């Protein structure tokens, strides 16, 4: 490691898909494993956030429409966190009323939908948080998608996204 | 001499008028040194290029900060504050917007209105500066010479009949001195 | 935007949790130290995966104070904002100066200059509202904001959105 | 009570960087622009602003705030001003290093006068410490008297082989009170001819000395070049630097640094209003050497063959210098 | 109207990094510079004297031809040729029946050009992309 | 981890220096004092220090000591496992 | 008209405003006289010059002279650039009256209280319209 | 507020707080007025 | 080295050469006030959660 100055640094940005140092494309985990940077949806964060809720309160214990959904997420986040969760409560009430996949299927149907696109995982990850209708409205919503993918491929893929719409 | 000092002074800064200094030998009085003023064509262009140049940058710049958000002032303390520098001060009730030293609500700036007035200003130098643009172009067609004292001199209109400064260029002999931008290509 | 990050922390420990129990402790620390807390850097951080699995270095004595002072490696989902992504949220606040969006666990303010020229405050009606022809900006209402900017500090994050743009504002 | 409570992690040292303040640094360190020459208003009830004891440099009172972080004597830091010179002048400690990287490299273009063609040149490169690298290098550069625009080859002398050069003739640089002087030899038809150079050229032809040209005379590209030991900008030391005490507490008396920071100020605006209007050569010179002077001895009051600056007591004025050196420095 | 943008008065002498672009919706040529500091935010009017037709950065482009008219001819070409498109074996090798085709969606690109039945000719476009 | 020398190939004295027995001390009478539970059984003592004293001489101070070497390599060596001659 | 930068002193716990505050300066404390609660910690109690600003103002000025090694060409030049500063003037005429006040009142055999008014009344009275057509003259003997 | 920023390096969320004698936080700034830049870093840039 | 004599002269050649300083000596830690790497200091003391879990 050599000196280190003030070096002119690219403005984050998500039109360019510049993202920043600590959210490169390229990752390193824990184990030195080169990864690609993980991206979720809001309905995958909702699947993942919840996921690891259930596994946290099985280690204690051991050792749906949109309401009763709303009041379970909400009886056992109060159960399995710790205090200053204000905005865990936030994220979570955020997630179900913002989300378009309720289960895994559906989510897991999105995953291999989008992949075949070769897209950055911010933009898939932004066509899988809003429901665009027609191709001119994802070009503008996610600057990024110009120049990167076809008006052809992007209405047919918007028009399997609204397919797999619960409710 | 000092009403001519400023004058020189700024005519010298911005490069319009060069100077050169040599040491005089009168045949009947105490040797003196002669300030001599003549213009370096390839000096002064440059300068009038780039002055050009950072004066239309700088209405460009300012045309482009105008068209953006406001912003805002402190009354009492008179610092200003950015959109995003004023959002992370805003009192609890999501009312005002709090000042950090004074602790005070914050003012709105100006300069919304002046949107049409700086690009009128842009309109107008344009327009002004039209001849400098002109002349510049045709300059850059051709090659002009650089210019020195002793070059100068050759196409020298005598002020008067009996000027005590002499007119000449003897250089020294063998004098491996150099003197700072006394040298032309 | 959601994004699943590999974190590291320093935690320190009070010498009175240093028993046959200790690494539950630092376990409880993570949880009530990172959970629900905003860094500059990454975000807010949301939830923590795999609970069970948090590697726990060996700890540190430090020489004056006492504590064990223990690095702690975890993976955790956090929510980072960037500036030209498009979000959407529920409006919380609203005033003169515009109203606050909620997204997730960040609140992104729009300013007047950032709304469409039709837009109007109405502090008449009861709440206060944004009115236009088409369509009125209230609590509680949903928006689709795009953030034009952000201004990260060590632990908080404020944002600024705009509904100018085609395809924005009420949904 | 103690300080209070704090976000940022707690760290310990581990490495110490050296270097030299670039004037760009010195400009973006800088919290104000220090203007006026006073240190309170004509009030005598409150600092002025742009002045000295600016509120925006931090507070060495109890009762007071500082205006920039807006904490208490015992958390403020101090906070850095800056005067921008009139003209650019040498820093005292440096001069003699100043004169050494001269008499290396070409008055004219910034080249070291010895290139990689000459074998003793080649060994002096070949030495790792940078101090005694620099000094090999000196030993053969300092006596090369002309630039050498071409070169023997190191294949054979037969052909010469072209090198970056001028042909102009180096000068003698000696050392006259705080100005270099160079002195051109004639040629082959009296006395040498003599001028003195400038600050302004000296940084000029520093700026041209190329990254590898002056990494070989021992500077960093990033933490210390020789264009920064000339003195553009000046940073200004806070309050808590030079506090200013009080005998009676109706007298009121200021630190030594303050005193020598006015005559800085004092001798830039002077310079500035000369040369802006008039001012025949010979009065800026003056006004140059004068603030040269003050920020010379502002950092280091005992110099060989020059004055000391004194109080109106009589006493020689205190330096940086003198608080960081003997038995009782800060050290 | 020579080199420089009407409305920033950027000569290309002092700006050589000066680029022009147009819009469809008005073919006013104006320098990149101008398109972000009015538009960047959102649409907004155009910054023309006497032009109040509404555009958006999104819609922007390189002038292909040097000549404005023939720009907005070919540009109306190619949007009905997209929806108006049939080949000679359409017709099963009926050459008059191809040429009064051809006629007419030439007379369609006129009246679109000079607006001479600017409504009915729109929706005659909007009726055929039905079928 | 290449600084961290296998336990194996440790060559470094098996016996306890005198600082490293001061600050051990030290250490673990800190800690006493600000109500660590103490691991050895107390039959009436009040001065942290020697509380410490009592439990290194019973081998119950779970502190390792991180022996560093001039090249920035290390050895970790257990409280436990070190003699305590001096 | 300008940022307060004002520290007030007072007990969050008693809460009574204004507060009973005491200065222990043997031991470097303020603290609460009714509670004990310490307030602030660590207060403070030739490397300066002193100046008189009823007489001289704001006026920050060193003087250049010979060290334990100097040439005397140095000193008579940089004495003689510093002589030709602009803005130092306008004082030195006020300065140069408080010598020939100084050398009056020291020839009289006065004390130096009287030397002190004389010197300020001549301050306050000097840059004013009324006197301006009067000799120095009468100045400095109606100020003495 | 729990804000730091260096104006000049443009960051807020690369600060670190260390504990130093007063005296040597005087000294740096000395250091500082007399062009001198002592950089304190804590991380190590080159082995043993 | 600037502890024992030319102090100031170490310092500005310190500051043109660029030098690293990496605080190994007792002199520097004793300036930032730090606990020098010596007799106590020569080594880290850590935690054994191996040997807490056995002597319960
Ligand atoms: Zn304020
Ligand atoms: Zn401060
Ligand atoms: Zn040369
Ligand atoms: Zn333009
Ligand atoms: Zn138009
Ligand atoms: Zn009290």
């Amino acid at each position: 490691r050599r000196r280190r100055l003030k070096k002119v640094e690219e403005e984050e940005n998500a039109a360019t898909l510049q993202l920043g140092q600590e959210f490169q494309l390229k990752q390193i985990n824990h184990q030195g494993e080169e990864e690609e940077l993980i991206a979720l949806n809001l309905s995958e964060a909702r699947l993942v956030i919840k996921e690891a809720l259930v596994e946290r309160r099985r280690a204690f214990k051991r050792s749906e429409t949109r309401e009763k959904e709303l009041e379970s997420i909400d009886v056992l986040l109060e159960q399995t966190t710790g205090g200053n969760n204000k905005d865990l409560k936030n994220t979570m009430q955020y997630l179900t009323n913002f989300s378009r996949f309720r289960d895994q299927e559906t989510v897991g149907a999105v995953i291999q939908l989008l992949k075949s696109t070769g897209l950055h995982p911010f933009e898939v990850a932004q066509l899988g948080s809003l429901a665009c209708d027609t191709a001119d409205e994802a070009k503008t919503l996610i600057p990024s998608l110009n120049n990167k993918i076809s008006d052809d491929e992007l209405e047919r893929i918007l028009k399997e996204l609204s397919n797999l719409e619960t409710l | 001499k000092t009403e001519l000092g400023p004058l020189i002074a700024r005519l010298r800064s911005d490069r319009l008028i060069s100077i050169h200094k040599q040491r005089e030998y009168p045949p009947n009085s105490k040797s003196v040194e002669r300030v001599y003023y003549y213009v370096k064509y390839p000096h002064a262009i440059d300068a009038i290029k780039w002055k050009v140049h950072q004066v239309v940058q700088r209405l460009k710049d300012d045309l482009d900060k105008n068209s953006e958000p406001n912003g805002y002032m402190c009354p009492i303390c008179l610092t200003k504050y950015t959109q995003l520098e004023a959002v992370q001060l805003l009192n609890f009730d999501r009312t005002e917007f709090l000042c950090s030293l004074c602790d005070e609500p914050l003012v709105e700036d100006d300069s919304g209105k002046k949107n049409k007035e700086k690009q009128d200003k842009l309109n107008r130098l344009m327009d002004q500066i039209q001849p400098i643009i002109d002349s510049l172009k045709k300059i850059d067609d051709s090659r002009i010479e650089e210019n020195t004292f002793e070059i100068a001199l050759a196409r020298l209109i005598p002020p008067q009949n009996q000027s005590h400064a002499a007119y000449t260029y003897n250089p020294k002999k063998g004098s491996t001195m150099f003197r700072p931008g006394d040298s032309a290509p | 935007m959601f994004f699943i990050k590999d974190l590291s922390l320093n935690i320190t420990l009070h010498p009175s949790f240093f028993g046959p129990r200790m690494k539950q402790y630092l376990k409880t620390k993570l949880l009530e130290e990172v959970e629900g807390s905003c860094t500059g850097k990454f975000g807010y951080i949301l939830c923590v995966l795999d609970y069970d699995n948090i590697d726990i270095q060996r700890g540190r004595i430090l020489p004056t104070d006492g504590s064990a002072e223990f690095n702690v490696k975890y993976r955790a989902v956090v929510f980072k904002p960037f500036k030209g992504e498009v979000v959407d949220g529920t409006v919380v606040s609203c005033s003169q100066h515009g109203f606050e969006v909620q997204v997730g666990p960040m609140k992104v303010f729009v300013t007047k200059h950032l709304m469409p020229q039709d837009l109007t405050f109405n502090a008449g009606s009861n709440p206060p509202s944004y009115q236009s022809s088409e369509d009125v900006i209230t609590i509680k209402s949903r928006i689709r904001v795009k953030i034009e900017g952000c201004i990260s500090q060590v632990s908080s994050i404020h944002a600024i959105g705009s509904i100018k743009e085609d395809y924005l504002g009420a949904i | 009570v103690g300080q209070q409570y704090s976000s940022a992690p707690l760290r310990t040292v581990k490495e110490v960087q050296f270097g030299l303040f670039s004037p760009e640094e010195v400009r973006a360190i800088s919290v104000a622009k220090i203007r006026f020459p006073e240190t309170m208003d004509e009030t005598q009830t409150r600092a002025k602003i742009g002045g000295l004891n600016d509120p925006r440099l931090g507070s060495i009172d109890r009762n007071l705030k500082c205006q920039t972080c807006q904490e208490g004597m015992n958390e403020c830091p101090g906070h850095f001003g800056h005067i921008d010179l009139a003209k650019p002048v040498f820093h005292v400690g440096f001069i003699a290093k100043i004169k050494k990287v001269c008499e290396c490299v070409c008055m004219h273009c910034g080249k070291l006068l010895l290139d990689e063609h000459n074998e003793l040149m080649r060994q002096a490169l070949a030495i790792k410490d940078s101090k005694k690298r620099f000094a090999a290098i000196w030993t053969l550069c300092k006596t090369k008297m002309v630039c050498e625009t071409d070169v023997p080859s190191e294949d054979d002398p037969t052909q010469l082989v072209s090198r970056g050069g001028c042909g102009n003739t180096q000068p003698t640089i000696r050392k006259d009170g705080l100005k270099l002087v160079g002195s051109w030899k004639k040629d082959r038809a009296d006395e040498p001819e003599l001028r003195v150079l400038s600050t302004e050229e000296i940084l000029n032809i520093f700026k041209h000395i190329s990254v590898k040209d002056f990494t070989s005379l021992g500077f960093n590209e990033v933490f210390s070049r020789p264009e920064w030991m000339i003195l553009t900008c000046l940073p200004v030391p806070p309050p808590p630097v030079r506090p200013s005490i009080s005998f009676n507490e109706s007298q009121r008396g200021e630190d030594d640094l303050t005193f020598k920071l006015a005559d800085i100020l004092k001798a830039n605006i002077s310079l500035e209003t000369l040369e802006h209007n008039g001012a025949p050569h010979h009065a800026i010179e003056e006004a140059e050497s004068l603030l040269q002077f003050h920020v010379a001895t502002y950092m280091d009051n005992d110099i060989a063959g020059q004055p000391q600056a004194l109080q109106k007591s009589g006493r020689p004025v205190k330096s940086i210098r003198a608080r960081l050196k003997g038995k009782e420095g800060r050290i | 109207n020579k080199d420089m943008c009407p409305i920033c008065k950027t000569d290309r002498y002092l700006s050589p990094d000066v680029k022009f672009l147009v819009n469809p919706e008005c073919y006013h040529r104006i320098c990149e510079s101008c398109v972000d500091r009015i538009f960047s935010l959102g649409p907004a009017q155009c910054p023309y004297k006497g032009c109040d037709k509404i555009l958006r950065k999104n819609k922007f482009k390189t002038q292909i031809f040097d000549d404005v008219e023939v720009e907005k001819e070919v540009d109306i070409r190619k949007r009905v040729f997209n929806v108006f498109n049939k080949t000679i074996d359409d017709f099963n090798g009926d050459l008059v029946e191809y040429n009064k085709y051809l006629e007419e969606v030439e007379d369609i690109i006129y009246k679109l050009d000079h607006g001479i039945d600017v409504a009915k000719t729109e929706e005659k476009l909007r009726t055929y992309e039905e079928l | 981890k290449e600084k961290a020398i296998p336990k194996d190939q440790r060559a470094t004295t098996p016996y306890m220096t005198k600082y490293e027995r001061a600050r051990i001390l030290g250490t673990r009478a800190l800690q006493i004092s600000m109500n660590a539970p103490v691991f050895v059984d107390l039959e009436g003592e009040t001065d942290p220090l020697r509380i410490a004293m009592k439990e290194l001489a019973e081998k119950k101070i779970p502190l390792v000591i991180r022996r560093y070497l001039p090249d920035g390599s290390f050895e970790d060596w257990s409280v436990e496992e070190l003699i305590v001659d001096l | 008209r300008g940022p307060n930068l004002n520290i007030v002193l007072t007990c969050p716990e008693c809460k009574v405003y204004p507060p009973k505050i005491v200065e222990r300066f043997s031991e470097g404390d303020v603290v609460c006289a009714l509670c004990g609660l310490v307030l602030s910690d660590k207060l403070v109690d030739r490397v300066g010059e002193a100046s008189n600003p009823l007489l001289d103002g704001n006026n920050l000025s060193t003087r250049i002279g010979k060290g334990e090694t100097t040439d005397m060409r140095f000193t008579k030049e940089l004495n003689k650039a510093q002589g030709k500063n602009v803005m130092d003037k306008k004082d030195n005429e006020v300065q140069a009256a408080f010598a020939k006040i100084t050398m009056l009142c020291d020839a009289a055999e006065l004390p130096k209280i009287v030397k002190d008014c004389a010197k300020e009344a001549y301050k306050l009275c000097h840059d004013e319209k009324t006197l301006k057509g009067k000799s120095m003259e009468s100045i400095m003997a109606a100020s003495i | 507020h729990n804000q730091f920023e260096c104006k000049g390096c443009d960051n807020k969320i690369d600060i670190y707080q260390i504990h130093i004698p007063y005296a040597a936080k005087l000294l740096f700034q000395e250091l500082m007025a007399m062009n001198i830049t002592p950089r304190l870093y804590t991380d190590r840039s080159r082995d043993f | 080295r600037c502890s024992f004599e030319e102090t100031v002269e170490i310092l500005f050649e310190a500051g043109a050469s660029a030098e690293l300083d990496d605080c190994r000596g007792v002199s520097e830690n004793v300036i930032l006030g730090q606990m020098a790497p010596i007799g106590t200091g020569a080594f880290d003391v850590m935690i054994d959660e191996e040997s807490l879990v056995k002597y319960m």
